[PDB]
């Protein structure tokens, strides 16, 4: 409904945190186009499950205004601020997202690795061939695991020239994905 | 038991016995001279006549109005020409038998020096004078407790006078809880210059001692100088024995009460003067 | 329910004060300048209760040191722990009560009150949560007894919600020679029995007594009494200074300990007195009358309620099991009105030089015997009028004698009437 | 469909941590509240960033046990704002827990309760979880349920009780407590779960061979049990899937309404190899005192309602012909004028147990609900202890002082005495 979307519009100025992230879940859920100004404000929130809400909120809408703030959010203290952030960029599919992504893909936390890898493969720009490549060679095994399904997104030439290489001077996983994905 | 057991109960001085006696004695209509009469003859203490009266009247029923309106009028008629002889003594009798007990005296003496006392304007040195030709040391700090428990309990009365009188009893207390400081010291300090071969003036006592102590520190402007001379002249020119009650007025100068000080600097002045007094007698150590 | 601020008037006040400074402060590992080098992280668990957090982690007690003699001030200063107290803590006089209670209450302890006052301020302040407060001293003094119960009464008007809690010790004359000690102690009785919420009788007739006949000391000085009082404070004290679920803080002690308001002087007992010891063997000697360091008889009263605080590495089957047999074999001598009245507590932290002990707290209708003891004195002199013009003449009047005399005869009258009070 | 859980005092907190602990296990949860991927969402918020945090309330008059859930491994399942302290407790002391201190956060708890309202479609009601004996427990509870009837009329209140047993109780004043708070708590609850310490107490020496049991041990236990009456609300039921029908399948006489819950089979760790006990053995075990988590004897009292709650390998004709047996063995005799039957409910969930813990895994096991009259046993303890004490007015003090008039302690005592008369009554 119009009047729900801008009660809990209000909801994102509220004293109580408790309210707050209830109001940005909420938002989320509705999806209205009206709540992407102010879901925008809620990434500034001191209060981290906000945030977090608002950045998945932000993903679930799709709306390109929340790129450049979703983008900040990758650099956010908070550990499932920046997962989600990540998430929401490869849920909006927006190519400005690509080149902030390649740096999440050597977050400290393998969550954050893991959801730059998987919206990365989400968005499918070429540039992220080389860095998927390199996250093959990551210590986290599903990490490694979603960089492989990623390029298994991307595909095409640079793809193929980056397995036809790894098939010859890679060693272990990097070698085995080269050799399994370059006969799919 | 009635009102004169009531009445006798505590009271060393009365007797149900004789209230009765008194009450029976007087009949429905005396007149308020007669009871007058009656209550004299067999009570000569004022006090006690008083006391008489308030039984009389308060055993008297409103019934017998004539008798209780008598009674009544005998008893402000006695008050009248006693007033506080009756009333302020009447006040004070458990205190007076309480005391008089302590001292093994009358109490109705107690009650006269009482109001003796109290009749008028009184300082701490004409209470000191006034008891110490009446009682022995032993006896005075007894005969204060005695006046502050009757002046305490006129909370019922020259009320200012009472409230000078008790500051100048007080003063008296500090003054003699001093001369009590002195009669355990004093021996001691006498037998160990006794015992280091020092001859002291025979007659040399806690009295004279704590006598000298005091004209050092009432003294108008005192000086180190003064308070030697004063020691001097009163246990003689010998080091030990002047520095002794130099260290016995210092040591008394600590435990003597604050009202007997003009001022905090006072107990000051008067320690530097005697620290400056025991310099003068140890130069030549 | 965290913070506690000590106060320690008088000779005996700081005296035994320091003796449980140094007592804590070594339980806790803390060295003479307040710097902590202990053993387990339990010591610093709750450390916030005594002691308040200085630059450099220096853990400095939250003690006021009052006497109106100045003397003190160098006794303290010159002992072991002497350095670790705040030195804008001392408040120290000109004088010295000389064992008069009026000059304590009345005249030269009421001119210094105002400016300890101005330091249980300042140290109540910097308190997250304040508990209440704690008072060391000796009822037989000057200085302790007027100075100190006239700063309870002041404590009580400035911070009424908060607890006041005494170690109070009892005069005698086996140890002190000073003839006007009952009138001190029983005008401080008074005081006591109205202004606070719990009061540990150490009775120094009864200490006196434990160096004389247990321990052989045939000439006891203070220190040997005052071994047995850091000890005993060591022990009433460790449930509020170590983590813990009974008696954790001064009003869930009092909830437990306090069936009637006035009835609140409890009978400190500890175990093993001197320095191979079994959980069954602690408590026998905890419950013995010759443990107590208050001079009354248990067999002569009932207890309305007990507090036993075991320290170290024994069993809990044991303590249970031990404190529930000293119950159902002497039922008679426990409170039948008062269901489960004997509450048990275990420490894992022994005190220093014990690998077990036990503390006993006790209230029992027999404390009355101690008072009775005072009364008598009392009595005796106060019938010969005997000194009264050194009170009267620093102030005071007589009816407070009279007021304080039947204050107390009340007071055992009151321990009497639950004594013989029939379930 | 939604349940609120408040946990008053420490005994409420510590029972709530053991049973969201117990909770997030069942519904595979991790202490993060993300779980790697609707029945348990009556228990539940779902957040879209993957969250599921728990319709829970934390409240306590003193910081310290709600400090430790805040720095704990489920400091990130709940959001703070539903961990709420004060500065001083109640001392156990009804009057500062209901009077005193609590007047001072009843308005805050409150609050956060209804922020938490205003995230429920249809809010069935509310479970609270306290004890007698702590003065937070007892006079903070009565206060929040007073004022919870106010704000939320028709809505129901199930309580999850801890009866003081004098093994663990750290306060003389605890039979106070107990009657001062069920005086007052008694016309604002719905149902409530007793459970006797003393009882769980002898259940981890008996059967879990613990010799000196901690809290830990004991929440263990009563977590289990709260498990077993909470899982019809939690998975998709057939016998009180509602909190309304808890009273209209337990509560025909509504003052009466403190059922005793008995659990089978409570096996220990330590124990397995072992057979595994059939329905009908674990069914016989129901109606052993031994297993029963208030202390009494139904063998002296008659019974109202019963049902019957089975969780794991259980088939429906294993139930019907273990109850056909107890029915012939058994007396189980009903109050005249209510009905013969057994209420009986089957979740094919196996029972859960936490990774380590004292409890072992089992294939199945049963918790049985009864409205008998035998758990007056159990007030009349309380009321001896409370009679004795009062009597000589012992401890009365510390109440008035703390703004309640001594005449609530005589009230307090005669609604004892008429639930006493009204469980006699019952007994015809
Ligand atoms: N156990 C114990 N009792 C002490 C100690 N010092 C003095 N006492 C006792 O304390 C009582 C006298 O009180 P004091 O502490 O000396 O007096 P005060 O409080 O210092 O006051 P002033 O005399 O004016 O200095 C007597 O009963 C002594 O036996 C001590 O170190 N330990
Ligand atoms: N089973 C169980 N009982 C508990 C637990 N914690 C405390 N209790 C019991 O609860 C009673 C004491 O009440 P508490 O709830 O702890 O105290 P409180 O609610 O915090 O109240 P105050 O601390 O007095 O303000 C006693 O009967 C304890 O045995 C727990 O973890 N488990
Ligand atoms: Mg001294
Ligand atoms: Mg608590």
């Amino acid at each position: 409904d119009p009047e729900k979307v801008e009660m809990y519009i209000k909801n994102l100025q509220d004293d109580s945190g408790l309210v707050r992230y209830f109001a940005a879940d909420a938002l989320g859920k509705i999806g209205d186009e009206r709540a992407v100004e102010p879901l925008i404000k809620a990434l500034k929130d001191e209060d981290p499950w906000v945030r977090r809400e608002a950045a998945g909120a932000l993903g679930q809408i799709g709306d390109e205004r929340a790129v450049e703030p979703l983008i900040k959010a990758l650099k956010d203290e908070d550990r499932y601020v920046r997962r989600i952030a990540a998430r929401a960029l490869g849920k909006i599919g927006d190519e400005r997202a690509v080149e902030p992504l390649i740096k999440a893909l050597k977050d400290e936390d393998w969550q954050v690795r893991e959801d730059a890898a998987k919206a990365l493969g989400q968005i499918g720009d070429e540039r992220a061939v080389e860095p998927l490549i390199k996250a093959l060679k990551d210590e986290d095994t599903t990490v490694r695991l979603e960089a492989a399904l990623a390029l298994g997104k991307i595909g095409g030439e640079r793809v193929r020239a980056a397995m036809e290489k790894l098939a010859e001077t890679g060693t272990g996983f990097a070698r085995k994905v080269a050799v399994n994905y370059l006969e799919t | 038991t009635d009102l004169a057991d009531k009445y006798a109960s505590g009271n060393s001085e009365i007797s149900g016995q004789e209230l009765r006696g008194l009450r029976d004695a007087i009949g429905d209509d005396a007149s308020p001279e007669d009871i007058l009469a009656l209550v004299q003859e067999k009570i000569k203490d004022p006090a006690l006549q008083s006391t008489a009266l308030d039984y009389l009247v308060q055993t008297t029923p409103p019934s017998q109005g004539k008798l209780k309106e008598a009674l009544i009028q005998a008893r402000n008629t006695h008050t009248e020409q006693f007033g506080r002889t009756a009333i302020g003594a009447k006040n004070i009798l458990f205190a007076s038998q309480e005391y008089a007990d302590q001292l093994n005296v009358s109490p109705s003496g107690l009650r006269s020096l009482y109001l003796e006392v109290t009749g008028d304007t009184h300082t701490c040195d004409q209470l000191l004078s006034m008891l110490q030709d009446r009682y022995t040391y032993q006896d005075m700090a007894i005969v204060s407790s005695f006046l502050m428990k009757g002046m305490a309990t006129e909370l019922k009365v020259p009320s200012a006078q009472l409230q000078v009188l008790m500051t100048e009893t007080r003063n008296l207390q500090a003054v003699l809880t001093s001369y009590d400081y002195f009669e355990s010291r004093v021996p001691i300090l006498l037998d160990s210059l006794k015992a280091e071969g020092i001859q002291t003036p025979s007659d040399l006592n806690f009295v004279k001692v704590a006598e000298s102590y005091h004209k050092i520190i009432n003294d108008k402007f005192p000086t180190a100088s003064k308070v030697e001379r004063e020691v001097r002249n009163l246990i003689g020119d010998d080091v030990d024995s002047v520095t002794g009650v130099l260290n016995l007025f210092f040591s008394a100068l600590r435990q003597t009460s604050s009202r007997l000080f003009s001022s905090a600097d006072k107990r000051q002045q008067l320690g530097a003067m005697i620290a400056n007094a025991l310099d003068a007698v140890n130069i030549n150590n | 329910m965290r913070e506690i601020v000590h106060i320690q008037a008088g000779q005996c006040g700081n005296q035994i004060g320091a003796k449980f400074w140094e007592v804590i402060s070594d339980e806790h590992g803390i060295d003479p300048t307040g710097s902590y080098h202990g053993d387990s992280d339990l010591q610093l668990e709750r450390i916030n209760v005594y002691y308040n957090e200085a630059t450099g982690n220096k853990y400095v007690p939250r003690a006021i040191l009052v006497d109106l003699e100045p003397g003190t001030m160098d006794s303290v200063r010159s002992g072991p722990f002497g350095q670790i107290f705040r030195p804008d803590n001392f408040v120290f006089g000109q004088s010295g009560a000389g064992n008069n209670w009026a000059k304590g209450h009345y005249t030269e302890g009421a001119e210094l009150v105002d400016s300890v006052l101005d330091v249980v301020r300042k140290e109540s302040e910097s308190c997250d949560c304040l508990q209440g407060f704690q008072l060391t001293h000796s009822l037989g003094g000057g200085t302790g007894s007027g100075m100190g119960t006239l700063l309870i009464s002041k404590i009580r008007e400035e911070y009424p919600d908060r607890i006041m809690n005494t170690f109070s010790v009892m005069p005698s004359p086996k140890v002190s020679d000073t003839v006007v000690e009952p009138y001190n102690a029983t005008l401080s009785v008074h005081q006591l029995v109205e202004n606070t919420d719990e009061t540990y009788c150490i009775d120094n007739e009864a200490l006196y007594d434990i160096c004389f006949r247990t321990l052989k000391l045939t000439t006891p000085t203070y220190g040997d009494l005052n071994h047995l009082v850091s000890a005993t404070m060591s022990g009433v004290t460790t449930c509020l200074r170590f983590p813990g679920q009974l008696n954790a803080d001064l009003r869930k002690l009092a909830v437990n300990m306090v069936p009637f308001p006035r009835l609140h002087f409890f009978m400190p007992g500890f175990a093993p007195l001197t320095s191979a010891l079994t959980v069954p063997e602690l408590t026998q000697q905890m419950f013995d009358s010759k443990n107590m360091m208050a001079a009354c008889d248990p067999r002569h009263g009932r207890y309305l309620t007990v507090a036993a605080i075991f320290r170290g590495r024994m069993s809990m089957k044991e303590v249970d099991e031990q404190m529930l047999n000293v119950q159902n074999k002497n039922s008679s001598y426990f409170v039948e009105w008062i269901p489960n009245n004997v509450k048990t507590a275990v420490c894992d932290i022994p005190p220093r030089g014990l690998k077990m002990s036990a503390t006993f707290i006790g209230n029992s209708t027999a404390i009355q015997e101690l008072f009775k003891r005072i009364s008598e004195q009392f009595t005796a002199m106060f019938r010969r009028k005997a000194f009264l013009h050194w009170y009267t003449g620093e102030g005071m009047d007589e009816m407070e004698f009279t007021e304080a005399e039947s204050n107390m005869n009340d007071l055992v009258s009151e321990y009497q009437q639950y004594q013989d009070a029939t379930a | 469909r939604e349940c609120i859980s408040i946990h008053v005092g420490q005994a409420g907190v510590q029972i709530g941590n053991a049973c969201w602990e117990l909770y997030c296990l069942e519904h595979g949860i991790q202490p993060d509240g993300q779980m790697p991927s609707d029945s348990f969402n009556t228990f539940f918020s779902e957040t879209g960033a993957g969250k599921h945090v728990p319709r829970a309330v934390f409240v306590d008059l003193e910081p310290t046990v709600i400090d430790e859930v805040r720095t704990g491994t489920y400091r990130q399942l709940f959001h703070p704002e539903q961990l709420i302290t004060g500065k001083e407790d109640a001392a156990n002391n009804y009057a500062r827990g209901h009077y005193t201190i609590g007047k001072e956060i009843i308005d805050l708890v409150l609050d956060r309760i209804r922020k938490l309202a205003d995230q429920c479609t249809g809010l069935q009601g509310f479970l609270v979880f306290h004890s007698f004996g702590g003065g937070t427990g007892s006079g903070f509870t009565s206060l929040l349920m007073e004022r919870l009837s106010v704000d939320y009329g028709k809505k129901s209140k199930l309580e999850f009780s801890i009866y003081p047993a004098p093994q663990v109780s750290t306060a003389v004043v605890e039979p106070y407590n107990s009657i001062l708070t069920t005086h007052t708590t008694l016309e604002h609850s719905d149902c409530a779960f007793m459970v006797d310490n003393e009882a769980i107490y002898d259940i981890c020496r008996r059967n879990l061979d613990i010799e000196r049991p901690t809290y830990t041990n004991l929440n263990r236990l009563i977590s289990q049990i709260v498990s077993s009456i909470t899982a019809s609300l939690r998975f998709d039921g057939a016998l009180n899937v509602d909190l309304t029908e808890f009273q209209t399948n337990l509560v025909p006489y509504p003052r009466i309404h403190f059922p005793l819950a008995t659990y089978a089979p409570v096996i220990s760790a330590e124990k397995a190899y072992h057979e595994q006990l059939s329905v009908a053995e674990i069914t016989n075990a129901c109606f052993e005192p031994a297993n029963q988590m208030v202390k009494c004897d139904p063998r002296h009292g008659k019974y109202m309602a019963c049902c019957l709650l089975y969780r794991g390998d259980v088939v429906p004709k294993d139930v019907n012909a273990a109850i056909a047996t107890i029915k012939t063995k058994r007396s189980i005799q009903f109050v005249d004028w209510c009905p013969t039957g057994f209420k009986v409910g089957i979740n094919y969930q196996p029972p859960t147990v936490v990774p380590g813990g004292d409890l072992a895994k089992v294939q199945r096991a049963v918790c049985m609900l009864s409205n008998t009259t035998a758990i007056a046993e159990a007030w009349a303890r309380l009321d001896h202890k409370f009679d004795l004490m009062y009597a000589k007015r012992a401890f009365v003090h510390w109440y008035v002082g703390e703004g309640m008039e001594e005449g609530e302690f005589s009230e307090a005592r005669e609604d004892m005495a008429a639930l006493e008369k009204d469980y006699e009554e019952v007994g015809v």
